[PDB]
């Protein structure tokens, strides 16, 4: 019964508490935010090819 | 030194920035009648849509404003029928010369607006002897123009026609907004008709009061 003296939690149960959630990457945060401020770009920016702004207040000619 | 079509783009870049205020709308539309820019529709509507965008309006910016819209012949209903909104707010605030410049616009332009009509009519009928009988001849022509029969202002108005002989451009305004009244008081019409014996400097009122006798049907003069 050497084995009753071991440690009885596994290592596969320390590495599932230890690394319980998989980290959030630094770059995640850059890549989501931009992706999101280029249609903040695309929409509002007056130099954008596809500008809001002439369908939003239309224009008078 | 003296270029026309190089201050239309110093115009053009002012009115096309991002926070136009009221003073340099009303002075870049001012600047497009006196150099007379029919031609150019696109620069008057860069105008009419920073005269919408405004939101401080004194006395003095508006009535250059409706005064340049009226003259220089621009129409854009929504963009003139709010500001009528200035208008009922500054009202006290106008000086009798102003108060006929707005009524002559938003009135010439079928502005329905009956809140603005009756206190403008309430300010000539109670200070009549502060209004010059041109400024008379340009509320009558508002409140006709704008949809309101208001005969008090009507008899009101007829009352300076007979007392102080007028301009001709003065009568000549005076009998087309009778005409749309369809008045044809005899006591007044003919109170205008001495007017058109000095000459007149336009067709446009000449051509005018002969539509506002034939509509009524008094005779040619």
């Amino acid at each position: 019964d050497r084995v009753l003296s071991l440690p009885a939690v596994s290592k596969n149960q320390v590495l599932e508490n230890v690394f319980h959630t998989a980290p959030k990457a630094p770059v995640e945060h850059l890549e989501k935010m931009v992706s999101a401020n280029s249609k903040v770009y695309d929409a509002l920016n007056l130099q954008s090819k596809r500008v809001l702004i002439w369908q939003v207040k239309p224009a008078l000619f | 030194e003296n270029d026309v079509p190089a201050i239309l783009k110093e115009i053009d870049s002012l009115v096309s920035r991002e926070a136009v205020s009221a003073k340099e709308v009303s002075d870049a539309a001012v600047a497009l009648t006196y150099l007379q820019v029919k031609a150019n529709r696109r620069l008057w509507g860069k105008v009419l849509e920073k005269a919408g965008a405004a939101q401080d309006y004194d006395a003095a910016s508006l009535t250059n404003l409706l005064w340049a819209i009226n003259t220089g012949g621009v129409e854009h209903f929504k963009t003139v029928a709010e500001l009528a909104g200035p208008a009922v707010s500054l009202l006290p605030s106008l000086s009798p010369v102003q108060l006929s410049i707005v009524v002559e616009a938003l009135g010439g332009a079928g502005v329905k607006n009956y809140e603005l009509y009756n206190k403008a009519s309430a300010v000539v009928v109670s200070k009549i002897g502060e209004f010059k009988p041109a400024e008379i001849a340009r509320v009558l022509y508002g409140v006709a123009f704008g949809g309101v029969n208001d005969v008090a202002l009507a008899k009101a108005a007829g009352k300076v026609f007979a007392s102080t002989e007028v301009d001709s451009r003065t009568a000549a305004q005076a009998l087309y907004a009778l005409a749309k009244l369809g008045r044809a008081d005899k006591a007044t019409v003919d109170a205008l008709l001495k007017s058109f014996k000095k000459g007149t400097e336009s067709a446009s009122d000449a051509a005018a009061a002969s539509f506002a006798l034939g509509s009524l049907s008094f005779k040619a003069e």
